[PDB]
């Protein structure tokens, strides 16, 4: 196949840390 | 529990514990792969690419007004650049942020701190890996003590943004066990 595999895992998670230290109030 | 808040330090911590695990996992998705799948790495001995490129020019034409954003409505990544990633920086080296951190510092601007620089500031951290060199600790310390400055300048403690303030510092003293930033009590006499 084509294989284009690399975003199979949010590899976004460093910055969705970075909300909930910030969000850290509500 | 205002005096135990030793439940909640834990959390702030232990997500970069956490942190860590992540870039384990991709870690065999990228070795599937060589650094050019979306990486552009400016030569070495041209310091200039290296602090533009990491950081983009984004930041300087800024984006959040409103009309700023959409400052090239033609494609795509283009008007996005290179965000940070595993992949860049996987190969960035633990001391060429560190040299990078110089040019920062630079700006100053006191009040300013760009709250921009906070994702970034994230990313500092899971780049060092190891013991700190001397010099890698002192530096660490210098930035700390900046923000003090702006707790002064904020007219009411009860803020907002203090408390998140509150809870970053605490991270930096006991994750490189900096004791000297600690806020000890009175060693119970």
């Amino acid at each position: 196949g084509q294989s284009d595999d690399s975003d199979i895992w949010d590899d976004t998670a460093l910055i969705k840390a970075y909300d909930k230290a910030v969000a850290s109030f509500k | 529990g205002y005096s135990p808040t030793l439940q909640w330090q834990q959390q702030q911590v232990a997500q970069f514990s956490t942190v860590r695990q992540n870039v384990n996992k991709h870690r065999s998705h990228w070795k599937s792969q060589q650094l050019d799948s979306n990486v552009t790495m400016p030569k070495s001995e041209d310091e200039e690419g290296w602090k533009k490129f990491c950081l983009g020019e984004k930041l300087c034409a800024d984006g959040a007004v409103g009309p700023a954003t959409n400052e090239s409505p033609g494609i795509d990544y283009v008007q996005i650049g290179f965000p940070p990633l595993l992949s860049i920086v996987s190969r960035m080296n633990q001391a060429t942020v560190t040299s990078v951190l110089e040019y920062l510092s630079n700006w100053f601007g006191e009040r300013d701190f760009t709250p921009e620089l906070g994702r970034w500031l994230y990313a500092l951290l899971a780049c060092l890996e190891k013991p700190l060199l001397p010099e890698a600790h002192s530096l660490i310390r210098q930035l700390a003590r900046r923000c003090s400055e702006v707790r002064l300048l904020v007219d009411s403690k009860d803020d907002e943004r203090v408390p998140a303030l509150n809870l970053l510092i605490c991270l930096v003293s006991r994750y490189f066990d900096q004791r000297d930033l600690a806020d000890e009590p009175s060693l119970e006499y």
